[PDB]
């Protein structure tokens, strides 16, 4: 398997530099090149530029001519893109990919590095607990939530009852609202089970050293 | 015609 | 001047043939062109090169339902028996070298529908605002949409069954098993919850409509 291997997920303020790794594997880093190819999150895939690493050589795209600095290293056999003077413009996935000297196929992509560039301030979640309006408990089951509002940045671990309540469980990806993030969980229990018995969702912020158990209780 | 050098 | 002009984002039914068109800028009339399949959320994939004679050769697991063809300026990627894992976004690329400058451009993507897949139709559950969140003077209504597959949803609020538009913020799709989940959240006051007969969750899925409705008032 040829594989190219880049650094994770960054979260920077404007005005600052970041630094994306691209590690090769598999196969010969100076029998081909390094493109790097720029990704905004609704758009396009945009060209930035190339490294030849057994040269040295450089060829960009005017655009990125004082954004983007690209380097190689052959005896770690990995390559790296210097974002400078970060606005909110560069926030993109950034890939790395490999093509020959000679042919313009990209034929092999990195996994990709999210860099986002934020002003955004750790806050942690408002947690509300979501129990059915009376119209929702004359089922043979009953669905239970958690509303997790208002966070940043990710994550937030879920649970419920500590994860002794693992089945019927639905936990839905953050949506991004200005700068902060709401999520939902969801439960499926019998409706013999609850109220009777006690329904918890424990929610920490690891970011605000934060952890919140909400009780269920009925409405 | 095209080229491709790198 | 190197331009890349790419087809309508168009459907085409399970297992029929799709003929997608990369126009070349008309002095590039004989260049060779790589075409890329980006599924959701996936980094591109090289599909294949293909020459101003309609040769071409294609990349890692690309199966022979995918060929390439060629008139004049035009570089057309044909999909025989499409399949679900065919729907993606198309995108074509092209290098030239102009001052001893490589230059890498793409097309602008031809987003690629697959219609009369296997149909999962969503489950939904909506949840009122919380007594604790409503004591804020706040009401965030919550659809939790899960189950369905292909992804392609659309979500609308309704209230009193007339459109809600503001304070709405509705995820992505996301993976969850072998079927997907989104959520979307409608932010009120808790006048704007307590004044209205109803709110409605309304869910678009492969022609379908899904709807969850809940009142304010008592049972
Ligand atoms: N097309």
């Amino acid at each position: 398997q040829v594989q190219l291997q880049q650094s994770g997920a960054a979260l920077v303020r404007p005005g600052t530099s970041v630094k994306v790794s691209c590690r090769a594997s598999e196969y010969a880093f100076t029998n081909y090149v390094i493109e790097w190819v720029k990704q905004r999150p609704g758009q396009g895939l945009e060209w930035i530029g190339v490294i030849n690493p057994g040269s040295g050589g450089t060829n960009y795209n005017e655009k990125f001519k004082g954004k983007a600095t690209l380097i190689a290293d052959k005896s770690s056999s990995t390559a790296y893109m210097q974002l400078s003077s970060l606005t909110s413009d560069d926030s993109a996935v950034y890939f790395c990919a490999r093509s020959t000297y000679y042919s313009g196929a990209l034929d092999y992509w990195g996994q990709g590095t999210s860099v986002t560039v934020s002003s955004a301030k750790t806050t942690a979640p408002s947690v509300y607990p979501l129990a059915p309006v009376c119209g929702d408990t004359t089922g043979s089951s009953v669905t239970l939530g958690c509303l997790v509002k208002g966070y940043f940045p990710e994550p937030v671990t879920l649970t419920w009852n500590s994860g002794s309540l693992s089945s019927g469980v639905h936990t839905f990806p953050a949506v991004l609202q200005s700068d902060l993030y709401t999520l939902s969980s969801s439960v499926t229990v019998t409706s013999s089970t609850w109220p009777s018995q006690s329904i918890t969702c424990n929610v920490a912020h690891p970011a605000s050293s934060t952890k919140v158990d909400k009780k269920i209780e009925p409405r | 015609v095209q080229i491709v050098y790198k | 001047q190197l331009v890349l002009t790419q087809s309508s984002s168009a459907s085409f039914s399970l297992g029929a043939s799709a003929k997608l068109t990369c126009t070349l800028s008309s002095q590039h009339s004989t260049y060779t062109i790589e075409w890329y399949q980006q599924q959701p959320l996936k980094p591109p994939k090289y599909v294949m090169e293909l020459k101003k004679d309609g040769s071409h050769s294609t990349g890692d697991g690309i199966p022979d339902r995918f060929s390439g063809s060629s008139s004049g300026a035009d570089r057309y990627l044909s999909i025989s028996n499409i399949q679900p894992e065919d729907e993606a976004i198309y995108i074509c690329g092209v290098g030239d070298t102009i001052k001893e400058q490589f230059v890498y451009v793409f097309g602008g993507g031809t987003k690629v529908t697959v219609l009369g897949q296997p149909k999962s139709t969503p489950t939904l559950t909506v949840f009122p605002p919380s007594s604790e969140e409503l004591k804020e003077n706040k009401a965030t209504l919550v659809c939790l949409i899960s189950n369905f597959s292909p992804s392609g949803v659309t979500v609308a609020w309704k209230a009193n069954g007339t459109p809600i538009t503001q304070g709405v913020d509705t995820s992505n799709p996301t993976k969850e098993g072998n079927k997907f989940m989104a959520s979307s959240f409608l932010h009120l006051t808790s006048d704007q919850w307590r004044s209205h007969n109803s709110f409605t969750c309304q869910v678009t899925h492969e022609g379908d409509t899904v709807e969850k409705s809940l009142s304010p008032a008592e049972c």
